[PDB]
């Protein structure tokens, strides 16, 4: 694509704090273009945020969630569109996109950026706990079997989780991460096996959550009695 | 504001066949509607402008039709890259309001899940805390209802459940939920239960575990 | 008509 939008500034930041966002524009001549925020919070769909007039920037909008908090402004000599963000709240946490408008007489974007993430917490760093998810005693013989790790209590997103050292891959289900009422992250990652294997096959999970330099291999089997 | 109502919220096709997404609107906005695309991971693409107006280099087999109230996305012959999540977008007035999207899906055979349940392990219960976990595995349609028993009483606001995206070998899902308790809850009860309730399966399939047990 | 504007002047 000719046209590049590159948003940055965005990250971690404390309820009540503030961020800017900046976006870099590349192949077409800024000055030209309206230009807009629209966001999406995890798992969510878009809403927009706010947009701004071509070519001096006078005019500018708001949606209600943001308004009086967030101003957009714009610095056609840098080609860089802003977001100043100020008593930020939990549920601002979303990608950030800036995104230009196609006409210049409608804000209906075309182009976006990659987006750039921005997450509102009190939480602090903390390394999750991983627990095994045992192959249940009563698994079919010769019939199939399931077994996993909990990744529990941890933050900020996100975590990685191979099984075997990425050795093992078929069968393996690592669900999305939920965020708990405590403000910390939880997820789970299972694979079905052969009933066959339990007593001689190992499984391992391989857990790394950067923020926090834990690393934990859990080695999940049959629970003893 | 405008209010933008996108139905259905799942679109279930094969490739080939002819897809068509509705967005109605709250009140008479012209012709400013416009339509993207979005896949996991990715920003959106604009497909259709104001005025139903097809973008450059967007493929022919995707069209707009309607104004006032009433709009629709056709896509005439479903491509395997176009299994995606679709927007509309009005942009009469500010503030700019989209739908909540349609995710078009792949369509295949009834698949039922099977279901496993986990206690939650002696080292967590050390810790204070007991997850018991309860899982479905490869399952078609998305629809999948879990109820969690302790004892034989129906838990309430005590789980939370996550599901993967469409398997891209077997187009089924897979879905975990989490029960929660203190230790000390947990430690006051004996049977534990996950109930599963879906259309592949012709009545409810329970897998439970007593507590102490093997 | 619309209630916004783009292209200022």
């Amino acid at each position: 694509s000719e046209v590049q939008l590159v948003e940055s500034g965005g990250g971690l930041v404390q309820p009540g704090g503030s961020l800017r966002l900046s976006c870099v524009t590349s192949g077409f001549t800024f000055r030209k273009f309206g230009m807009s925020w629209v966001r999406q919070a995890p798992g969510k769909g878009l809403e927009w945020v706010a947009s701004i007039s071509t070519p001096r920037g006078s005019t500018t909008y708001y949606s209600d969630s943001v308004k009086g908090r967030f101003t957009i402004s714009r610095d056609n000599s840098k080609n860089t569109l802003y977001l100043q963000m100020n008593s930020l709240r939990a549920e601002d946490t979303a990608v950030y996109y800036c995104t230009r408008g196609y006409s210049s007489t409608s804000y209906a974007m075309d182009y976006w950026g990659q987006g750039t993430l921005v997450t509102v917490s009190s939480a602090s760093t903390k390394g999750p706990s991983v627990f095994p998810l045992a192959p249940s005693s009563k698994s079919t013989s010769g019939g199939t079997a399931a077994l996993g790790c909990l990744v529990k209590d941890y933050f900020p997103e996100p975590v990685t989780v191979s099984w075997n050292s990425g050795a093992l891959t078929s069968g393996v289900h690592t669900f999305p991460a939920v965020l708990q009422s405590s403000g910390l992250y939880s997820l789970s990652s299972v694979v079905t096996v052969p009933s066959s294997s339990l007593g001689t096959q190992t499984y391992i999970c391989n857990v790394n959550h950067k923020p926090s330099n834990t690393k934990v291999d859990k080695k999940v089997e049959p629970k003893s009695c | 504001d405008i209010v933008l109502t996108q139905s259905p919220a799942t679109l279930s096709l094969s490739p080939g066949e002819r897809a068509t997404l509705s967005c109605m609107t709250s009140t008479d906005i012209d012709d400013d509607m416009n339509w993207y695309q979005q896949k996991p991971g990715q920003a959106p693409r604009l497909l259709i402008s104001e005025g139903n107006t097809l973008r450059p280099g967007v493929p022919a087999r995707f069209s707009g039709s309607g104004s006032g109230t009433d709009f629709t996305l056709t896509i005439s012959s479903l491509e395997p890259e176009d299994f995606a999540v679709y927007y509309c977008l009005q942009s009469f007035n500010v503030p700019l309001t989209f739908g909540q999207g349609t995710k078009v899906e792949i369509k295949r055979t009834v698949a039922a899940p099977s279901v496993f349940i986990f206690p939650p392990s002696d080292s967590q219960l050390k810790s204070g805390t007991a997850s018991v976990v309860c899982l479905l595995n490869n399952f078609y349609p998305r629809e999948a209802k879990v109820q969690w028993k302790v004892d034989n009483a129906l838990q309430s606001g005590n789980s939370q459940e996550s599901v993967t995206e469409q398997d891209s070998k077997d187009s089924t899902y897979s879905l975990s939920s989490t029960l929660t308790l203190s230790k000390a809850d947990y430690e006051k009860h004996k049977v534990y239960a996950c109930e599963v309730t879906h259309q592949g399966l012709s009545s409810p399939v329970t897998k439970s575990f007593n507590r102490g047990e093997c | 008509k619309g209630n916004y504007v783009v292209t200022t002047h």
